[PDB]
RNA sequence: AGCUCUCUUUGCCUUUUGGCUUAGAUCAAGUGUAGUA
């Protein structure tokens, strides 16, 4: 219920990561079987 | 006459259906036709009742 | 230096930091 | 028309048809 | 067709406004999100923008 | 430690996390913060 | 064989045939074209479009009968008659009014 | 008046979220120091 916490110049290092780990997943959009058939098409592009 | 088919022309922008597209089309095609060869079709005309009158 | 920072981050930061981190035949048996 | 395609399928080179 | 295909594409292609997409598809998806949903939701984003009453 | 006061940071991660997400997954919204449980990040929200 | 009555289809099969230089195989598709889809007006202002591109006043005058025939809206007859003012022939055109 | 150039506007959907069930079901974590030179 209390408002917020204002930040700092120096920010510690587990909100770099947190704001890191943020970005990476914010931008996830495939799942392990989309990403598998990309790699092939490239492996067999790359084979061809 | 201009204004009123120009108006018409911007009541007549949104999508109605096909038949209206294909009329608005149509109408444009024969507009950049151009004058047509009114010559031409009278060689044509002249040629073919000469050899149906052969005939 | 625990003073409030001048450029507070917001969502639409993530989102933007999102966003930026995502021929000739020789002869007729290959063609 | 089906002679003129034959033909045209016949002497096809693929030289020019890398430009669009 | 061509010039008109090229002309949506380079119109389509500038990053004008908000961003909330991630996506080229994703964007496109909510510009159509807009397209239907200003005219509802338009006193939402209103709240949204002044961090306070609905 | 699980809880404690809540940053700005915190709270923006879990407005991007609500905006890719939504409200029916808080899981994945305490998966992207670190100090919040899904219950603590939903009474927050 | 899919997709008979795609109105699309066959109005990007007859350009095909027709951006060929294949005349009378896009005319016997045009003559297809119509009688699978009689109430299409788009495939109609086609065929006489193309068959007044390519001359052949009389042809497309007798395509203009067939539509006729077909009963259409008003766009057509109007069409018709513009097609008959253009060429001088305004008795025909009295004709098609009746 | 028409033709062309650039810009604006309208129309435009142009690729513009394949299903189902018990929201299918679940899901904290190593450590982290430093009398005296």
């Amino acid at each position: 219920t209390k408002p917020a916490r204002p930040d700092t110049i120096d920010l510690d290092e587990d909100e770099k990561e947190m704001l890191s780990e943020a970005r990476a997943r914010l931008a996830n959009t495939q799942g392990k079987k989309a990403k598998r058939k990309a790699r092939e098409r490239q492996q067999e592009e790359s084979r061809r | 006459k201009r204004m009123k088919k120009k108006e018409a022309h911007r009541d007549d922008t949104a999508f109605r259906d096909y038949a209206r597209e294909a009329e608005k089309t149509y109408k444009r095609q024969i507009r950049n036709m151009g004058a047509p060869d009114l010559e031409k079709y009278m060689r044509e005309k002249l040629s073919a009742i000469e050899k149906a009158a052969a005939a | 230096n625990k003073a409030p920072a001048p450029i507070q981050i917001s969502a639409e930061q993530l989102l933007r930091e999102a966003v930026d981190r995502q021929q000739r035949f020789a002869d007729l048996e290959e063609l | 028309e089906i002679a003129r395609n034959e033909w045209q399928r016949a002497h096809f080179d693929p030289k020019k048809q890398q430009v669009g | 067709s061509l010039k008109r295909r090229r002309e949506k594409l380079a119109k389509s292609g500038e990053e004008h406004g908000d961003v909330t997409y991630i996506n080229e598809k994703n964007k496109q998806f909510n510009a159509k999100l807009a397209r239907f949903y200003n005219k509802y939701t338009a006193e939402i984003r209103d709240s949204f923008e002044r961090g306070t009453m609905v | 430690v699980k809880g404690g006061v809540w940053t700005n940071i915190e709270d923006e991660i879990l407005k991007a996390a609500v905006s890719k997400y939504g409200l029916n997954q808080w899981a994945r919204v305490s998966s992207l913060l670190a100090r919040k449980t899904p219950k603590q990040c939903k009474a927050r929200w | 064989d899919v997709h008979p009555n795609n109105t699309q289809l066959w109005i990007r099969y007859i350009e095909a045939e027709l951006k060929n230089r294949n005349i009378n195989h896009a005319r016997n598709l045009l003559d297809r074209a119509v009688t699978r889809l009689p109430r299409v007006s788009k495939l109609w202002y086609k065929y006489v479009y193309v068959m007044e591109m390519l001359g052949d006043i009389p042809g497309t005058r007798q395509v203009f009968d067939r539509w006729m025939k077909w009963e259409p809206d008003e766009d057509a007859w109007n069409a018709y008659i513009k097609l008959e003012k253009r060429y001088g022939e305004y008795e025909r055109a009295r004709q098609i009014f009746a």
